[PDB]
């Protein structure tokens, strides 16, 4: 008699990285983020199926084929605000597991962040192509903005952006292309997300106070198993309510009409993340440097482990550090809120300061703050 | 006198078959008693707007 | 512990009755919609169906020849037994009213579709592996292992019927 | 003018969290949309087999098909037939094409309103306030032929006539058709047209908050027990 | 499992070229044919026979329906 | 083959017909709480009244 | 310094995957058909991702936006051809496959074996699935009779068709789903691949001696890198010459036809990799016996495990029962002719009679013969 | 409505608006459409030879 559970290859794989694997025992409501990104993954996934399974995308029947999800299949409204709602909860909780990393010292992590940050570049490039594909005015109206700004690139952007519309403006060739990438962008996303938790296997989780966690470890299950079972039913009820109750609380109105190539909406006004996106573009009057900024504002999280010049790895015991990164947190709120407004003063104005908070925090005062809390501590 | 979870384990959780028997058939008899209380509320805090309410004005 | 495991099978029971409840919800999203619901019901088929002629529509999803039946074919099928068949069928059993005939293209071997006007039986011939049927549905020779169903149809005054 | 004016937050029968909408209401508010509405507005997605069940009975709805003429083809010989329209059939358009929708109404396009209370900001409210908020111009404005001054409109000038007034139409149940009873009656409807899963979606609301008020404390409770160990563990250091 | 340890081997000896110092088509024809051949020879009886009988049965098969679908003239009278 | 047939498999096999009956009646009882059987729920004293 | 190759995570476990496997020295050609499997995978998943970059699921415009790709898109018409007989050479070189794991003892290897049984019932499905995609005439019948021939179950039958149709028969609800089901489940089929390769992993390779390889074991690399790579550029040879020379003869001529739900084909078939479980099926004369057998017929092949009764493993020294493999192949030769031929005389017979010698032969003759070669070679 | 001159994005012009006019038309018979009937029909071009000289 043997130990299936050690002998079996499949069985033995399952119980070294997730049933006898040693965690910290004193990780908090934080560290469910990861499964909830992964739950949310597989909820998009087969919400995304029923979708395909009752959507066509072609220009003159993609927003009635939506219409009869809506309407004629039995909870296909439940599925499609599902969808939304839970790709709005997705980028929430991506959000939540960035602000971690940030917070405990997880970039020092170098592979899995540098993974992280490519399934961050995956999700938002499909999040993108889903919102497109409604084909609603919105949708194509963003869609031409965002690939107005590939088209800065100079040299390549305009043979490039007239590659990627199949023609010389978004039409049925970019929607068939659009709906055919994001419908295969989440499996890639899935691998990747297996390499990035291979990546963190081979070196173990992060405890909140940065230290040495093996002196005090305790095994996945069934602690931080019926933990991350509590986290998920938490996150279905937000979600779930969400669906529920506020629809369209996260949503857009402009988005429930048929998509006009002649009319134009007085906002475009995409989802939080890419009115963040959309502000941190606007605060620079260039096209060039504002796709640059946008580009380097997505990779300073990718730049974020050369930049820890501090003894101590988390923010526990640094309260400098913790001021400057609350800083952080409210200037991304800002800078949502600004992507939100249109463009007037002092909406300008607050737009750029807050571009330059950003990247100056980032950049420049965080490494500052920490050689300063070294220096009180007698570390430099 | 044994109490009443007292009972309950001696008899229905210690065997886990019969934790699972029990669990099946609670849910069953939970799934309509639920499905009763939750649509009595429903009905009860929009009484006189439902086509449920407002259908034998025109059934007949 | 019989507390602890009494709070373990409440939540138990909760989560099977939340996740049978999502599983027949997107099982019920898989099946067919209000539109093909509303479409099952059959219009009027009028009468432009010509005399000896098969008309074929849309019935239940499924393609439907509604054929005028003629005299002559009336009595060859009166003519032939209901004892001589495989199975127990007559014509005034299987069509209600004589004058004309409506059956579904379902046969009973690959569900496959008749020629309409085809076989050695003067009704209809399926031609996915061969078989010939009289003009009362019935299988005279071929692999079909049962007999044409004719579908449930409500006559109205004569230039009103309606199937399905 | 770039300024808007915000529609109020009317009180509505639906605004509830568990409130659902009065089914009276959004019949009342068909034959509004149907006696006053149609004649301009498309509807491109509510069908009769949608307003089965819901405002009208089985046999109501499909008389009410039948009221209307549909067209269908091909024929025999090949051509269009008008016919009696039937459940499956949806709601007739007024004009074929949105050129000829610019033509009757001089530039203006009459938007589809089976997403108009999803599409606009306030929704119903906004809908109750563009109706009931006409209005002669301040002086300072002057409006050419063919428009008329509204405040909730964005621009302050809409194409529309009021479309509706005291007695425009007269209601079955005998309800009196003053124009704000008209309003309510037509924005509740849209409302309904916009989202038809609304009851069945705040009843799966009212399950699920009670479902998920059992299950978090029993959860948590779970959680606590097999954590128990963890919380209730002491240490000693012995060194020698 | 790796290279490390598979088997027990003792008192075995190899020799190899470099792969730049012998050449690639060592007499691939004059001695590449009958190695061919006797392979054939080998695997010939207990592979084709099989494969005859599918060409067989199959040309009776198609000459068969072929005489189905001939006309048979059974109708003088 | 005959690894099976002895007096200790056999009164092992007759130890677990009590469990393995029972787990085949918690499966029964599971499938048609999930498929909602009409053959079995309208003769229970209670779940066949909703379905009416 | 380190050994990067083997010290790097994802850089080691591809070093003891595929770079420093240890396998067999005297492996021959057929030992090829595994990678060309997964290069023939790579290449449908590429292929079909443009083919639905530029298709529409829907009744009104599947055969138009076929006709569009092959005509409009820039060389659309090759990649459709490509995608088409790739399947074609999928199904040969799973074929092949299963032949060496049948003649050389490979199915003792349980686990491999049967995720490899139902890797061929998903690839078989996915192919099904893809094949009702153009929405041809043919390819619309042949999905109502196979579905019907799923209607063959008693009680279930009717229902679940009328689950799996979304309606009422094959209509633009069947067509969509299974255009999002056949997107998607090639992607399973690489996830349980990777399962595959992983117990093959576990267990070893084997040899065409069928003996223990321990002895003599060399290198992946560069033996069977190079070995592989021939084996794709012959693959490629054979691919590209049906592409680029005869694009229609493993094609159907009926399938350019827009379907026609009142015109019957006057000959249906399903395609030549299904011809022999249609054979079998019309061999059978009963709907749930007919179903019962294509379903067994290819069960059979995770049943044989169960069925090796001989001390050797390979058929190499086992001449009576590679006589009888021989014949078996033959007989699959009989189905696909027959499956491929109409239902007239002889051809009733002759299926019913090449069904009953190889259910006969699979099950019967092979252990017998098997019992009877080790009491030749007097092993007891 | 209206008619113009047909420009090179336009494709070969239907004889028959619906396939129902075109068997009403042409004694019930509905001539298919010649874009892939070498491709649809078996023998191909020597098909339609062989039926057109035939
Ligand atoms: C106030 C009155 C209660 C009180 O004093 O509570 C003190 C108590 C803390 O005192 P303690 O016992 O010394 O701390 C140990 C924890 O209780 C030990 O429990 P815990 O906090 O570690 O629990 C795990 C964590 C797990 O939470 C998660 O995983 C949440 C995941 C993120 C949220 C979902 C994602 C979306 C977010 C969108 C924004 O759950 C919570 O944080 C709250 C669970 C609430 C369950 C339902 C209660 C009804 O706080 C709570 O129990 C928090 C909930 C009640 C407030
Ligand atoms: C998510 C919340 C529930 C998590 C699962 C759980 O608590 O399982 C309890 C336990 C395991 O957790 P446990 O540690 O509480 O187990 C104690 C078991 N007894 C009481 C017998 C000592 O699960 C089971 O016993 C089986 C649950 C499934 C029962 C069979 C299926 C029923 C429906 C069929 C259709
Ligand atoms: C498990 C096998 C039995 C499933 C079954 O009969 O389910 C009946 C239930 C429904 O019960 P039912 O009593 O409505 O039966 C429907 C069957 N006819 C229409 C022929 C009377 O079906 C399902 O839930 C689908 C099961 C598919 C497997
Ligand atoms: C919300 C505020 C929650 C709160 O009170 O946080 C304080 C908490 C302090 O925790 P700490 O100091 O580490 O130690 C526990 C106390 N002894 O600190 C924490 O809980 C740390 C939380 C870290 C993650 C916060 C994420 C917020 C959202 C950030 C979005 C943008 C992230 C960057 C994107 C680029
Ligand atoms: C100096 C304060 C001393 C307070 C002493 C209180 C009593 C102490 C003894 C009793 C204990 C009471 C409880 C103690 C709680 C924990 C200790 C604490 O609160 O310490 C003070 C705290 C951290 O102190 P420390 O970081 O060392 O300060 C260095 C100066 N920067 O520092 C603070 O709380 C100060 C934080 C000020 C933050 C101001 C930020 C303003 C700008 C925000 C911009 C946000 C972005 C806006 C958009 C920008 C772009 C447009
Ligand atoms: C998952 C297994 C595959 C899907 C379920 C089986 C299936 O295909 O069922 C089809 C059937 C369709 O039924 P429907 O069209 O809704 O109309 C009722 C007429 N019988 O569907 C039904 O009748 C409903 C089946 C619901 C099954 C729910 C299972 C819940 C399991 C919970 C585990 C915890
Ligand atoms: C095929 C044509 C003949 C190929 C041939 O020459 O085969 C002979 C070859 C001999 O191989 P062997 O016995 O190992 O000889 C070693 C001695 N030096 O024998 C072999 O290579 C035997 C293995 C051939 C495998 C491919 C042929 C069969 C393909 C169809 C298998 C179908 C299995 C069932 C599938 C549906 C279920
Ligand atoms: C023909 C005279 C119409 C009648 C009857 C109704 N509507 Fe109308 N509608 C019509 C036009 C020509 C326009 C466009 C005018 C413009 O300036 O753009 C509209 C527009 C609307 C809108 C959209 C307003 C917006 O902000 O987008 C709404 C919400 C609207 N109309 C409401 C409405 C209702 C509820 C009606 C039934 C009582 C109705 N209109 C009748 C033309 C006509
Ligand atoms: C689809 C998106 C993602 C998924 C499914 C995912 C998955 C996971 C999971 C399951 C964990 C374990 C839970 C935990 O340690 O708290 C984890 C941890 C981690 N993730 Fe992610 N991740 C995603 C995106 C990201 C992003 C965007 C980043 C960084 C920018 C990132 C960086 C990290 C790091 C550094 C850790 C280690 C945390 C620790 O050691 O405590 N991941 N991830
Ligand atoms: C394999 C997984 C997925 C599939 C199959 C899928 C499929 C689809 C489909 C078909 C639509 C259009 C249907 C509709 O909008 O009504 C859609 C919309 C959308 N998708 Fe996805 N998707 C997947 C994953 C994701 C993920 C991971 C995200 C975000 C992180 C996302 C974000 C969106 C958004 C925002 C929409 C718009 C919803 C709306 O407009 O209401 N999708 N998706
Ligand atoms: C459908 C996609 C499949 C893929 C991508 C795949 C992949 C592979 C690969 C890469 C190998 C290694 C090549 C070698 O060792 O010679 C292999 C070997 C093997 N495969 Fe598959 N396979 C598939 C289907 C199947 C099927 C249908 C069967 C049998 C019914 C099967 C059973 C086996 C066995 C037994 C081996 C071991 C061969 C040996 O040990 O010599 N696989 N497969
Ligand atoms: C993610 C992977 C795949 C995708 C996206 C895909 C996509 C498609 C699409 C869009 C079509 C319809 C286009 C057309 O036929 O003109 C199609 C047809 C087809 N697919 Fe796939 N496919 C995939 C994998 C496979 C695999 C693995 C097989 C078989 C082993 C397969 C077999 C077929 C066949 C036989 C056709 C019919 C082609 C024709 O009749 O012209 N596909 N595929
Ligand atoms: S399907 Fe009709 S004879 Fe076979």
């Amino acid at each position: 008699m043997t130990n299936m559970r050690k002998t079996h290859p499949l069985f033995k794989i399952i119980n070294h990285s997730f049933i006898d694997l040693p965690a910290p025992s004193n990780i908090s409501s934080w560290w469910n983020f990861g499964s909830l990104l992964g739950v949310c993954l597989m909820v998009q996934i087969i919400t995304g199926l029923f979708l395909a399974m009752h959507y066509t995308s072609d220009t003159m029947t993609a927003f009635s084929s939506v219409t009869h999800i809506c309407r004629d299949v039995n909870y296909g409204w439940l599925i499609r605000y599902m969808h939304a709602n839970g790709a709005s909860m997705f980028f929430i909780c991506l959000f939540l597991h960035v602000g971690r990393g940030l917070y405990y010292g997880s970039y020092t992590f170098m592979e899995t962040w540098n993974i992280g940050v490519l399934l961050l570049f995956a999700v938002m490039a499909t999040a993108f192509m889903g919102y497109v594909l409604p084909w609603g005015q919105m949708s194509f109206w963003g869609a031409t903005v965002i690939t107005n700004l590939l088209s800065a690139i100079p040299y390549i952007g305009t043979t490039l952006v007239e590659w990627i519309w199949g023609g010389f403006s978004v039409d049925k060739a970019t929607l068939t292309r659009f709906f055919a990438f994001h419908f295969i962008l989440p499996f890639i996303i899935a691998a990747l997300a297996i390499v990035h938790l291979l990546f963190l296997h081979e070196t173990g989780s992060n405890n909140p106070t940065g230290l040495n966690s093996d002196a005090d470890k305790i095994p996945f299950h069934p602690y931080y198993t019926i933990k991350d079972i509590l986290g998920i039913l938490i996150m279905f009820l937000i979600l779930m309510t969400l669906v529920l109750f506020f629809p369209d609380m996260l949503g857009d109105p402009d988005n429930y009409m048929p998509a006009n190539p002649l009319n134009t909406p007085p906002h475009i006004k995409p989802e939080w993340y890419f009115l963040f996106a959309y502000a941190i573009l606007r605060s620079i009057p260039n096209k060039l440097g504002g796709v640059l900024a946008l580009i380097l504002s997505i990779l300073i999280l990718a730049l974020m482990p050369f930049l820890h010049t501090s003894k101590q790895r988390s923010l526990m015991f640094r309260p400098i550090t913790q001021i400057l990164y609350w800083i952080l947190v409210a200037n991304l709120l800002i800078l949502t809120w600004i992507g939100g407004q249109p463009v007037e003063h002092p909406f300008i104005i607050i737009g750029q300061l807050a571009s330059i908070s950003y990247f100056s925090i980032i950049l420049i005062l965080m490494p500052i703050s920490g050689i300063i809390e070294d220096k009180m501590l007698k570390l430099y | 006198s044994p109490t009443i979870p007292s009972r309950l384990y001696s008899l229905l959780f210690r065997r886990t078959s019969t934790f699972a028997l029990t669990i099946a058939v609670g849910a069953l008899f939970f799934e309509r008693a639920f499905d009763q209380g939750a649509d009595a509320i429903y009905e009860h805090i929009n009484e006189g707007k439902l086509w449920k309410h407002i259908k034998h004005k025109y059934e007949n | 512990k019989g507390f602890s495991y009494l709070v373990t099978a409440t939540t138990t029971v909760g989560v099977a009755y939340a996740a049978k409840n999502v599983v027949s919800q997107f099982v019920s999203s898989m099946s067919a919609s209000a539109d093909v619901l509303a479409m099952s019901k059959i219009e009027i088929k009028l009468s432009d169906i010509p005399e000896g002629k098969n008309m074929a529509f849309k019935w239940r999803g499924k393609p439907l020849f509604v054929r005028h039946r003629t005299k002559k074919e009336i009595d060859q099928e009166a003519a032939v037994e209901v004892s001589q068949l495989r199975d127990p069928q007559h014509d005034l059993d299987r069509v209600k009213k004589p004058e004309w005939v409506i059956l579904i293209g379902v046969c009973t071997h690959l569900g496959c579709v008749p020629i309409a006007n085809a076989g050695d039986f003067g009704g209809y011939y399926c031609p996915c592996h061969g078989s010939h049927y009289d003009a009362s549905g019935r299988i005279r020779k071929g692999p079909a292992p049962l007999n044409l169903e004719v579908p449930a149809y409500e006559f109205t005054s004569d230039d009103v019927v309606v199937v399905g | 003018s770039d300024l808007e004016l915000h529609p109020p937050s009317y009180p509505w029968s639906h605004r509830g969290l568990l409130s659902s909408l009065d089914h009276t209401s959004i019949r009342r508010g068909f034959q509004v949309y149907k006696q006053v509405c149609s004649s301009c507005h498309s509807m491109d997605y509510v069908a009769y087999r949608h307003l089965v069940g819901v405002c009208y009975t089985e046999e109501e709805a499909k008389a009410l098909a039948e009221e209307v003429e549909v067209q269908d083809g091909p024929n025999d010989d090949g051509e269009m037939f008008m016919r009696p329209g039937k459940l499956s059939d949806y709601f007739p358009k007024p004009y074929p094409n949105p050129e000829a929708a610019r033509a009757a109404n001089n530039g203006a396009l009459p938007p589809d309103l089976s997403y108009i209370v999803r599409a606009r900001h306030g929704g119903e409210d906004y809908v109750f306030s563009l109706l009931t908020g006409y209005c002669e111009p301040p002086t300072g404005v002057s409006l050419r032929e063919g428009l008329y001054f509204n405040p909730y409109f964005p621009g302050q000038a809409i194409g529309m006539a009021p479309p509706i007034y005291t007695e425009v139409l007269e209601y079955d149940d005998g309800t009196p058709a003053t124009m704000s009873q008209v309003a309510k009656d037509v924005a509740t409807f849209l409302r309904w047209a916009s989202e038809p899963e609304h009851d069945h979606r705040k009843r799966m609301g009212l399950k699920m908050l009670l479902m998920m008020g059992l299950l978090l404390p029993l959860t948590y409770a779970m959680k606590r027990h097999k954590w128990s160990v963890l919380k209730s563990r002491k240490l000693a250091y012995r060194p020698p | 499992r790796e290279f490390g340890n598979l088997a027990r081997i003792r008192h075995v000896i190899s020799y190899s070229l470099s792969p730049f110092e012998q050449r690639a088509f060592p007499s691939y024809f004059s001695k590449g044919i009958p190695n061919v051949l006797r392979r054939t020879r080998e695997r010939i009886l207990r592979v084709a026979p099989p494969f005859v009988v599918v060409y067989l049965i199959y040309t009776w098969g198609n000459q068969e329906f072929e005489q189905s679908k001939r006309k048979n003239p059974a109708m003088y009278e | 083959l005959s690894r099976f047939l002895g007096p200790r498999y056999r009164e092992l096999a007759r130890n677990w017909i009590p469990t393995a009956g029972m787990w085949g009646t918690v499966g029964a009882v599971g499938l048609v709480w999930a498929t909602d059987w009409r053959l079995i729920l309208d003769w229970v004293p209670y779940i066949n009244g909703k379905f009416k």
